[PDB]
């Protein structure tokens, strides 16, 4: 259904490129959904899509030396967003 | 291996298709056991590939384009007169190629669900709902809540007019034929995004938000397929399933799912297979067997559906599935769904006219060209590897094809490199690195030009262009990474060739 592993590949002191392992979601799903917020803090995540058929994205424009909180969500052809998200936390 | 054994999901009814298998023995003697194995449909093609499996294999029928295109479903035989016995258009929902690859069962489709206590007339027009919702905002209530976000949702009002997904004629979709962005698809999607502007919709509903409003009598219909039908019953809502509402004088099209059976071509009893499916299963017998396990809804067979209609609401699942598109089983669909999404938020938001939107999603759906990496470098799709005369025009004189089941479509007239690899994490893409590095040097250095190829031009193609760039240039795989999605947007290796060019990083930088 949704993934299971979630790592940043590269980074630099602004931004993460991520990649998760979509091989485990079914073919049901057209997209997943990223969020990113900094780990404690009150403002609400920032979040955008990227199609079914990627595996990797970029996140840019953090703060440096920050605490994120990244989530990956997968999003079904039917129902849409799914539950059970994967997320990590990781410094810029 | 062996010497029947089906293979079927376990949401359905598996043990009435046991007794449609017991009373084949006691006319066989041949015996039939009905596994329902857990991630069933992904097993199929693990255990397929070698052959220990099934010999036939029920499932929806779009999973089964996948498995044509990777040979493990067998050409199946029916008689001219048994097609006869089905809807005819649920046997355009399975092919591959122009072939045959299974038998019909079962077919779903979206319908209008509509609250009798509130609204006992439902409308027959789409245009009749900004009036009705006027109407019901001055009691409080709402016309019509359904998901916005999927298209597989909002595409039906879009198709009314003539839009469509990929042209299918001949057996055969045509990927470079989308319906997207033509006059249809524009006055369908206008409409759905004047319901939203002008406050009749929101566009924020999804499929929650949508089943709440309207399990608790907020809202006067919505739109959903019979899987939504058990929720409604355990609320208070008294409701009805019918025919969708026609947009400008013609129908809605919602998409249409034919759960299906297909033979395992890689086993014996295919005879065997046939008999049992063909005389013993779709019959008005066998299918009510099956059907008193667990419903199956509306059936392909027209006998028996003739029954199952006594229920207006299969009835206008078969009503509303007749007047629909199959769902088309090509791997393109998913660029389709994720484009199509696109637009309708941009269009419903204002970011976005209607027409830019469908005009970016036709473009996003449609086949492309390949895509220029160095001088001598392309990267692009199976799709491409097929078009003689565009590749000559590029001077392509030399292919990497990156699959395990493409064919070279013209050998003697280019080199061909075979990298066979399935895109998974089981698959040691970077054992072929050096190999096909060299390949390429080798045809650079005698003038020549490659074009790297996988199915979609997206995980196992990119990955060897990234492994080139990195050993050539001695550069990190984020740089070589940066330069090819600069040129290839949708470019990803999967999660397993990512650490894999990861580690060929570290080599070449050592």
């Amino acid at each position: 259904s949704v993934p299971t592993n979630l790592e940043v590949v590269a980074a630099t002191p602004t931004s993460l490129l991520i990649s998760w392992d979509a091989y485990s979601s079914s073919y049901y799903v057209y997209y997943y959904r990223i969020t990113y917020g900094e780990t404690g803090g009150n403002s609400p995540v920032q979040e955008f899509t990227v199609p079914g058929s990627k595996s990797t994205a970029t996140i840019s424009g953090l703060k440096p030396g920050v605490d994120y909180t990244i989530t990956v969500y997968a999003g079904h052809y039917l129902y849409g967003l799914l539950s059970s998200p994967i997320s990590i936390n990781y410094r810029t | 291996i062996e010497e029947l054994v089906i293979w079927i999901n376990g949401d359905k009814g598996y043990n009435g298709l046991a007794e449609v298998g017991k009373k084949f023995e006691k006319d066989t003697g041949i015996k039939v056991t009905v596994e329902h194995p857990d991630k069933l449909e992904e097993k199929f093609p693990q255990v397929a590939a070698t052959g220990d499996g099934p010999d036939i294999i029920f499932w929806a029928h779009d999973r089964f384009g996948g498995y044509a295109q990777s040979g493990l479903l067998a050409e199946i035989t029916p008689a001219a007169a048994f097609q006869d016995k089905l809807y005819p258009f649920t046997w355009d929902a399975v092919r591959y190629n122009g072939k045959l690859i299974a038998y019909p069962i079962a077919v779903e489709a979206l319908s209008l669900i509509y609250n009798k206590d509130l609204l006992p007339n439902p409308p027959k027009t789409w245009e009749e709902i900004p009036a009705l919702d006027k109407e019901l905002k001055a009691k409080g209530k709402s016309a019509l809540m359904f998901n916005l976000q999927e298209p597989y949702f909002t595409w039906p009002l879009i198709a009314a007019d003539g839009g469509y997904a990929f042209k299918y004629a001949a057996g055969k979709y045509d990927i470079k034929d989308v319906g997207v962005d033509n006059a249809g698809a524009k006055a369908g999607l206008t409409f759905l995004v004047d319901l939203i502007k002008n406050k009749h919709m929101n566009a924020d509903t999804d499929y929650s938000i949508a089943e709440a409003a309207f399990n608790k009598g907020e809202t006067a219909m919505t739109i959903n397929g019979p899987w939504a039908w058990s929720n409604i019953d355990t609320s208070a809502v008294n409701y009805g399933v019918t025919v969708l509402p026609t947009f400008k004088g013609q129908p809605s099209k919602p998409f249409v799912g034919v759960l299906s059976a297909g033979i395992n071509a890689a086993s014996p009893n295919k005879e065997l297979a046939k008999e049992f499916l063909e005389n013993y299963l779709l019959t008005d017998e066998g299918l009510e067997a099956v059907n008193k396990d667990k419903p199956l809804g509306a059936v392909a067979l027209k006998s028996y559906e003739e029954e199952l209609a006594k229920d207006p609401r299969i009835a206008a699942t078969m009503e509303n599935a007749q007047k629909g598109e199959i769902m088309p089983n090509i791997p393109q669909m998913s660029a389709f769904w994720y484009a199509v999404r696109t637009a309708v938020i941009n269009a419903a938001s204002g970011r976005q006219t209607v027409d830019a939107a469908l005009a970016a999603a036709q473009t996003n759906a449609a086949a492309g060209g390949p895509v220029e990496i160095l001088p001598f470098l392309y990267l692009g799709s199976a799709y491409h590897a097929s078009r003689k005369d565009m590749l000559d025009a590029l001077g392509i004189t030399a292919l990497i094809n990156v699959s395990a089941n493409c064919p070279n479509h013209f050998e003697g007239h280019y080199q061909y490199k075979s990298i066979p690899v399935e895109d998974n994490h089981k698959a040691d893409i970077s054992s072929w690195f050096n190999e096909a590095i060299d390949f390429i040097d080798s045809i650079k250095n005698a003038g020549g030009r490659v074009f790297v190829h996988s199915q979609a031009g997206i995980s196992r193609s990119a990955t060897i262009c990234l492994a080139y760039l990195m050993r050539t240039n001695r550069v990190k795989l984020d740089e070589a990474f940066e330069f090819v999605k600069q040129r290839r947007s949708i470019i990803s290796p999967n999660f397993s060739f990512m650490g894999q060019l990861l580690q060929f990083e570290s080599q070449v930088l050592a």
